[PDB]
């Protein structure tokens, strides 16, 4: 309302408009299951920052190694490590778009290894996240059990 | 404390512009467009002088005060600062005058390799290095069956589809990438 279209330019609105979905997350205290993943997050604090820096390291070193290995080609898509750190993200997490692939034969080599890096390093929050959203559920499940066995008293 | 938030400090300013000695930004009006890293030259060559500086200063009183100033240097972060340096030296030694294209990169890569130090830092990093220690027998099993994994797929996939168009399956080594990716 404010800032109404006639004060306005092209990069300056969807900065605004697109935190307008920030509001389905009042769906929160209609499920339980949101708030719950959300307080499981929180309990897991200590392990996605790991993750995150484990990501981000391994993002960079797979990055200089295909950046290094594949730069000099006929249109080698690799023109910078900010350019490979697209194909990295994609490859460590088995994506694999196909938009960017190496042609050399050490390019392939570090790329074959580079997936399975990923796979192992993100699968390691994947087991205490999901065992601590089992854990928390079924603490609640128990509790709102014992609140009713409490009731029928 | 202080000492630690300090050095922790410039392995991440010397991985940080690595990282950005690549990116190609500057027009430069008058010539080809230049990555940023060596159109200025002096600005970075300072950085990464100044660096292996800071790391060569820690090292020396690391060493000095081991219990065995040796077995301090077959220890797990001993190569680490080593190859972190080194490929600094023989970039003096063998500026680029003397130097050809499929001569250098080989050690520059290595430049990278001083990102682990951050091991001391978090015990994240130090406890995955014990872990992959603890289960050395898995990963030689895993390697193996991959590679005769690999082996028989790609001789599979090769005889199958060699016969076609423009089948690019050429090879046995030209069938590894096909059944790595799979």
């Amino acid at each position: 309302l404010v800032m109404t279209n006639n004060e306005d330019v092209s990069g300056a609105f969807v900065t605004l408009r697109v935190f307008r979905v920030f509001r389905i997350f009042k769906f929160s205290r209609h499920s339980q299951g949101l708030r719950i993943l959300g307080y499981t997050l929180k309990s897991c604090a200590s392990e996605l920052g790991f993750l995150l820096f484990s990501l981000t390291m391994a993002i960079i070193i797979f990055a200089t190694v295909m950046f290094y290995a594949e730069k000099g080609s006929s249109a080698s898509k690799f023109t910078s490590i900010p350019a490979s750190f697209w194909y990295t993200i994609v490859t460590m997490t088995t994506l694999g778009y196909g938009d960017m692939v190496p042609k050399t034969i050490a390019g392939k080599i570090f790329g074959s290894i580079c997936s399975l890096s990923g796979v192992l390093v993100i699968a390691l929050p994947v087991p205490v996240i999901v065992s601590n959203f089992s854990r928390i559920y079924h603490q609640n499940q128990r509790a709102d059990k014992r609140r009713a066995q409490k009731k029928a008293r | 404390l202080v000492f630690y938030y300090v050095t922790g400090f410039f392995i991440a300013v010397s991985v940080i512009t690595n990282v950005v000695e690549t990116v190609p930004c500057g027009t430069v009006p008058g010539s080809k467009e230049l990555p940023c890293g060596e159109r200025y030259s002096v600005a970075f060559f300072c950085l990464d002088t100044a660096c292996v500086m800071i790391f060569t200063v820690e090292y020396l009183l690391r060493l000095f005060a081991a219990p065995s100033r040796y077995r301090f240097i077959r220890s797990v972060m001993s190569i680490i600062d080593v190859v972190a340096i080194m490929p600094y030296y023989i970039g003096l030694v063998m500026t680029n005058n003397e130097d050809v294209s499929g001569a250098f990169v080989t050690l520059r890569v290595f430049r990278v390799f001083r990102i682990f130090k951050f091991s001391r830092h978090s015990q994240g990093l130090r406890i995955l290095g014990y872990t992959l220690k603890s289960c050395a027998s898995e990963l030689g099993f895993l390697l193996f069956s991959l590679t005769m994994a690999i082996i028989i797929f790609a001789t599979v996939m090769f005889y199958a589809e060699k016969g076609s168009s423009a089948s690019k399956f050429t090879s046995i080594p030209a069938s590894f990438w096909y059944t790595i990716v799979t």
